[PDB]
């Protein structure tokens, strides 16, 4: 169905009324979100269809149609926009300078803000508007607020 | 059964609200995708 490139919510009719499960990117013919939004299924674009095409529990992320086409990196020092769309909301920019996540493997970048659950699959900008990562995966600080990492796919 | 629908441009949106901190977590990642804080 629709394929024009932008941000989409994931909704679900399984639930009580309509409920948005997640978020995705739509670009180049790909639709891009993260794997705890969609568990793999496959998804509807009015009376279109959408198939799973490469998908990864561990880095969290699932392209439709085609493989992974977001590349755009954090420079590591700039300010990001996360494009949040929230349930029943408007998608909506916060702009903010991200921390780091220290792993055994590397450092990854981290956004602090927190969001519904149903954010999960909202991209991060850079300066150029380019989508840097998603939204939707890290940890739960002592706070109890959520910070969630600059998940980002590998482009072949 | 999932559906999608159009939620807007993919733009950086200049006088945004700038909000958030910069913390430094040190942080493990298992094979089921999930983060943990690592102290
Ligand atoms: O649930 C969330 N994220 C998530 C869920 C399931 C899985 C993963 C990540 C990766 N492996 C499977 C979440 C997402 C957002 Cl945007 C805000 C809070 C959140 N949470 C609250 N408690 C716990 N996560």
């Amino acid at each position: 169905g629709e394929t024009t490139d932008g941000v989409y919510r994931v909704m679900t009719r399984r639930l009580l009324g309509s409920t948005q499960v997640g978020v995705g990117v739509m670009q180049e013919g790909v639709f891009h979100t993260m794997w705890h939004v969609t568990k793999g299924a496959a998804l509807r674009s009015g009376e279109g269809r959408l198939d799973p095409y490469w998908g990864d529990v561990k880095q969290d992320l699932v392209s439709y149609c085609g493989p992974w086409k977001l590349d755009a990196a954090w420079d590591g020092l700039s300010e990001v926009q996360l494009l949040a769309v929230p349930p029943g909301e408007r998608a909506k920019n916060i702009q903010t300078l991200p921390g780091i996540f220290k792993t055994k493997d590397g450092d990854i970048g981290a956004v602090a803000l927190d969001y519904p659950a149903g954010t999960s699959g909202s991209p991060i900008l850079d300066k150029c508007g380019r989508v840097i990562g998603l939204y939707g995966n890290g940890v739960v600080i002592k706070n109890g607020s959520y910070v969630s990492a600059i998940t980002q796919g590998k482009r072949e | 059964d999932m559906y999608i629908e159009r939620a807007g441009d993919i733009t950086w949106e200049k006088d945004a609200e700038v909000t958030g901190n910069s913390p430094r977590l040190d942080v493990a990642l298992d094979e089921s995708g999930d983060f943990s804080l690592v102290e």
